[PDB]
RNA sequence: GAAUUUGGACAAACUUGGUCAUUUAGAGGAACUAAAAGUCGUAACAAGGUUUCCGUAGGUGAACCUGCGGAAGGAUCAUUA
RNA sequence: GGUGAAAUUCUUGGAUUUAUUGAAGACUAACUACUGCGAAAGCAUUUGCCAAGGACGUUUUCAUUAAUCAAGAACGAAAGUUAGGGGAUCGAAGAUGAUCAGAUACCGUCGUAGUCUUAACCAUAAACUAUGCCGACUAGGGAUCGGGUGGUGUUUUUUUAAUGACCCACUCGGCACCUUACGAGAAAUCAAAGUCUUUGGGUUCUGGGGGGAGUAUGGUCGCAAGGCUGAAACUUAAAGGAAUUG
RNA sequence: GGAUAGUGGCCUACCAUGGUUUCAACGGGUAACGGGGAAUAAGGGUUCGAUUCCGGAGAGGGAGCCUGAGAAACGGCUACCACAUCCAAGGAAGGCAGCAGGCGCGCAAAUUACCCAAUCCUAAUUCAGGGAGGUAGUGACAAUAAAUAACGAUACAGGGCCCAUUCGGGUCUUGUAAUUGGAAUGAGUACAAUGUAAAUACCUUAACGAGGAACAAUUGGAGGGCAAGUCUGGUGCCAGCAGCCGCGGUAAUUCCAGCUCCAAUAGCGUAUAUUAAAGUUGUUGCAGUUAAAAAGCUCGUAGUUGAACUUUGGGCCCGGUUGGCCGGUCCGAUUUUUUUUUCCAACGGGGCCUUUCCUUCUGGCUAACCUUGAGUCCUUGUGGCUCUUGGCGAACCAGGACUUUUACUUUGAAAAAAUUAGAGUGUUCAAAGCAGGCGUAUUGCUCGAAUAUAUUAGCAUGGAAUAAUAGAAUAGGACG
């Protein structure tokens, strides 16, 4: 009934207990894709190794701070006056931040599509 | 989208209406009210009809020695003491409150100023 | 209280410069927008940050501004209030000898005397910039400033 | 054209009745509120001196009482623990 | 008889106490709990007929069909209405008997309605778990319902085994519940009332100081009682939760 | 078909039942002109709109018209309804929602002035006209400034400062009932304004005069929230205070009044809205077991939402902008300890390879490549390109044959000025203004008047993540 906060709210829902991560939704190009941008900037460990009905692709070890909770979010705007603003979601300007936006092109990160002046949807936000 | 709710409402139509800095009006009767519980005194007020709406209201000649007006004829200006939809008030149910008049008040003054 | 001890502060400024009101308020609000708009750097080097840069930085100023740095002028929010105060003749014209002591100053600033190198300047809260010319002018003549030139060694700050 | 005038289409306005929306008068009637208390009785609180409240239905000088069937927001007088 | 103690009454009418028998309508004791089943209200005698329901067991069959819903609707305790059947018990109204300063009550005792019933209304309740529905995730143990195995435990099936029946032990499923950390809260408490600085998974709903009030008016529903919808004037600064002490 | 300047139910006729609606029709309300923009915004938002500028609509209500290029007209008629004026009683007139001015109305808004000078407009080759407009009067009406004092002084000091047996060297704070000079210093008044030949008596100068308490302060507050030596006399739950909390019942920290003092000050109340505070109306961002708040119970339409799957992952080629010093630059051209060995970042973009059509056949160009007909430069020839023989795809024009439909997101164009953000410049500073600045002063030079925001819808674009849509099932698939 909503694969996003579904699983990011299990990582989130986990590291607060503290541990070595667990299973999740089913896979999703998108799940796996956030469960990438995450690793690729740090935070999480190694996306994992399942394969079933749609249960396929991965589990995913924890590691590190990653505190706290991946951000799930449930709207979608972007660019210029935007992105910067919804960068108020962030846990503080001075670096730290990361807002896993959805960018017309690419499921990208607050900066990772700040990149080639991109924009669009607001998929989430990490640490 | 959706959803409008309560609190402060549009429909208005009260008793001074003009949210006036007063309301001129002739001095029908001189009814010195009487204090409410806890406190206790003869709360000298005045009843008068508002030239405008004609509507009659009674309010404290609030001063301190000035039933100087007390001119059954003469015409104060009254004017509420925002409670708002209420009275102060040691002074039981008086809505607005005496103003200036015969049109010109400190309320005590010209010449000197007496007091109150 | 802080409201109170503040209402102390202001009166302190009240001749930490020389005023008599809430021109302290004037300079204050100034410090706001200065900062404010400023503090709204934010941002990058947007060619905007650029014009705005050497721009507001061209606050300098003489008798006015800082000294030599920034960038971050919110320092002013510290200063400005406590600095922009000086500068103007309201301040920097007692700290120049002629004026016997603030008061004994504004009065001539007004009272015709005290003039910024040609033309008086009654506006007893102008602003100074390239000051060395802030003499008496006078045009029998401006007495209080013309002989009491003990400023003949007014090497101050 | 003036007069003058046939028919038209516009169409004021007159009358009479309708329909809305906005105000408003009244013998009297019946609430409320300022109400702290005056007077009758004790309903609630202490199983309040008949445990209390929920409907619903009767009956009452006022509070209420009672009847069915709920709930403890309880009686802890305790066949169980 | 009948209570605190009485009384009102019943009674040489055969009561009160037993003796055979039958009569009538309610009602389902005891077992009954740590609870089973139901959308919910609510559901305990026997047998049978009627159609349903979850959980389990497989991957059977489909493949997107779904999730919550203003409207609209089906069921909805008890009283209460309509009409008939009866009519045991108790029992509004109503009487009287005590009791009180005062008793229209609370304690007797008669007794109307009603209580049951069938066809039809009524649609309210402390209609409760005062806690919306769907899916996640977050932590331990015990105990009572279907499925797996070892089966051991005692008997079926009997000349015996085994099996069988209950039955024991390890599991899982889903049930109703209990007992204790992080985390939540104003508290109390909470396996959520948990997660998120102070979004965040989707939705239905209701609240915005007390009163004035669930009243005024309007429209609709109904036979009625009533239900449903539902104000404003004015009037007050406290009313209200939890806790702690007298 | 009739009218229109002209579409069309605009109006006629004839014929057919249609068109809207819970995604809110229709109807009701507006103390409703719209939009510029206004106010208080951390943000998100509330709230405001008839002063200017655009667009609209009307000159008492309401129709109908002549005039004309243009009007349903205001400063033109016509009739009705409505007010209402002069009458020789016959009849004749009118529309201040244009300036002034009056009444009325109310809480609430000025003069019967002067003028064409400016800005412009209207009439014909001038310089006519203009309560359009501009000057004045009124007006702390919202705004910028900003004096109501400045000196040191003489001595009295009450003494505080380094203590020394030094009874005080006096650097010094201040009350000064005492006393100096500053021919200072603004408001009144001969001159004159490059000035609108009226502002002319106006800001600007200037000269004539001008502070022994007057040349001068106010509004409120002194219980707490609030912060004020706060005390002294009067009052007694009377009078009165008091936004709420509360004061007052002879000794009042809240009334009254003096003293003093606090706060802001040419300005302070008081009323009244609003905006903030208010995360008390909540998308950000509320609450709901008892505190306000789950509907008795399920059904289920509209609405709002809805599992995951289909292109990746590897390899090659040109790029400048931030960078470690000037720089077209990877074994170094600089920021290093030396009596050699000496690290390249990361950012983003286009193209093309891989079982991978971009819509396109006819075929229309370039400048790019396959690459060589003639040649080459020099640092070790793939560090550079003159060169035309065969010969790249999509740039790319345009007829002619076909395309599955959207959200979103990226620059972009175009349409307003003032409004606001904000560059520029000493308007004396400021508020503003869009001026200005050099000199070399008998017809001289010189810069400006920026950028920004353009938010919904439209248009145009680049993108193919997230989310819809459709397609080959009895094959009525799909090409050439």
């Amino acid at each position: 009934s909503s694969v996003l906060a579904d699983a990011l709210n299990a990582i989130n829902n986990a590291e607060k207990t503290g541990k070595r991560q667990v299973l999740i939704r089913p896979s999703s190009k998108v799940i796996i894709k956030f469960l990438q941008v995450m690793q690729k900037h740090g935070y999480i460990g190694e996306f994992e190794y399942i394969d079933d009905h749609r249960s396929g692709k991965i589990v995913v070890q924890l590691n590190g701070r990653l505190n706290k909770c991946g951000v799930i979010s449930p709207r979608f705007n972007v660019k210029i006056g935007d992105i910067e603003k919804w960068t108020a979601n962030l846990l503080p300007a001075r670096q730290f931040g990361y807002v896993i936006l959805t960018t017309s092109a690419g499921i990208m990160d607050h900066e990772e599509a700040r990149r080639k002046h991109v924009s669009g949807k607001i998929l989430g936000f990490v640490y | 989208n959706n959803y409008k709710k309560r609190l402060l409402g549009t429909a208005f139509k009260s008793s001074p209406f003009g949210g006036s800095s007063h309301a001129k009006g002739i001095v029908l009767e001189k009814l010195g009210i009487e204090s409410k519980q806890p406190n206790s005194a003869i709360r000298k007020c005045v009843r008068v009809q508002l030239i405008k709406n004609g509507k009659k209201v009674t309010a404290f000649v609030p001063n301190d020695g000035c039933l100087n007006f007390v001119d059954e004829n003469d015409e104060v200006l009254l004017a509420g003491f925002g409670r708002k939809g209420k009275a102060k008030g040691d002074i039981p149910g008086v809505r607005f409150k005496v103003v200036k008049v015969s049109g010109v008040s400190l309320l005590a003054l010209w010449k000197e100023k007496k007091e109150k | 209280s802080s409201r109170l001890d503040a209402e102390l502060k202001l009166a302190g400024e009240f001749g930490l410069k020389n005023k008599k009101e809430i021109y302290r308020i004037s300079f204050q609000l100034s410090k706001i927008r200065r900062a404010a708009r400023d503090l709204l750097t934010r941002d990058e080097k947007d060619p905007k940050r650029l014009f705005e840069g050497n721009a507001l930085i061209r606050r300098l100023v003489r008798v006015g501004v800082l000294s030599e740095d920034k960038k971050k002028l919110d320092y002013v929010l510290a200063l400005k209030v406590e600095d922009f105060l000086e500068r103007r003749l309201q301040t920097q014209v007692y700290k120049l000898g002629l004026a016997k002591s603030v008061h004994h100053a504004r009065v001539l600033i007004t009272q015709r005397h005290i003039a910024v190198g040609k033309q008086i300047v009654n506006i007893p809260s102008f602003m100074v910039r390239l000051d060395s010319e802030k003499h008496i002018d006078f045009a029998r003549p401006g007495r209080v400033a013309r002989r009491n030139a003990a400023r003949k060694a007014e090497a101050s700050g």
